[PDB]
Parts: structure tokens; C-alpha cells; sequence
């Protein structure tokens, strides 16, 4: 995640990581938890062009 | 977790676990606490998240 940066490595699963980061913008969790394989194939196909 | 046929998602914090008990922490410090429906909120059924778990889900109130 962020915190290898300031002080020791701890180690996290991706899916609560990408949670973490998209409840900083303003949107809440279940959005996330509820459109996993959307997300995950938007992003795949984004990378690649 | 899902009590009830319902998902629950937390408030402020994630779950943790010893091995046999489930509680509700701080992200950066640890400090448990024991889960009721004051820290978090439901939303849909117990159908369309990965992992869910199951627990028991204290009522602070009603039954009390």
C-alpha cells in the first residue's frame, strides 16, 4: 500500500487496498465490493491500448 | 460479515480475528472492541460479495 514509505512494510489483500483508496474520493465501499469484474475488465482493457 | 441473511460493512475500521473471536479495530492501532450495530451499516444480501464470513451481530438495545 502507502506505508512501505513511512516506517516498515505491512502487508494487505489487494481488494481492501483498492477499498481504502476509493473511500478518499468520496464513494463508499459496497460500490466497489458490488462491481469487481467490471472494474478489474475496464482496467485490463485500459492498459493495452 | 452476514447476520440474518444480510451484509454488513463497517464504519471506521476492519475486521480482525484470534482464531476463534471477531472484533472491529482502529486501522492504526490496536485496540478491540466487540461488534454491535452502532459501527456499521447493511446493505443488500448475502449474495454478491467475495469472502463474506459468518457471526452474530449484538443488539445493543431491544433485546437488553
Amino acid at each position: 500500500g502507502w506505508t512501505f514509505g513511512a516506517g516498515a512494510a505491512l502487508q494487505i489483500p489487494f481488494a481492501m487496498q483498492m477499498a481504502y483508496r476509493f473511500n478518499g474520493i468520496g464513494v463508499t465501499q459496497n460500490v466497489l465490493y458490488e462491481n469487481q469484474k467490471l472494474i478489474a475488465n475496464q482496467f485490463n482493457s485500459a492498459i493495452g491500448k | 460479515i452476514c447476520h440474518d441473511g444480510k451484509a454488513h460493512f463497517p464504519r471506521e475500521g476492519v475486521f480482525v480475528s484470534n482464531g476463534t473471536h471477531w472484533f472491529v479495530t482502529q486501522r492504526n492501532f490496536y485496540e478491540p472492541q466487540i461488534i454491535t450495530t452502532d459501527n456499521t451499516f447493511v446493505s443488500g444480501n448475502c449474495d454478491v460479495v467475495i469472502g463474506i464470513v459468518n457471526n452474530t451481530v449484538y443488539d445493543p438495545l431491544q433485546p437488553e
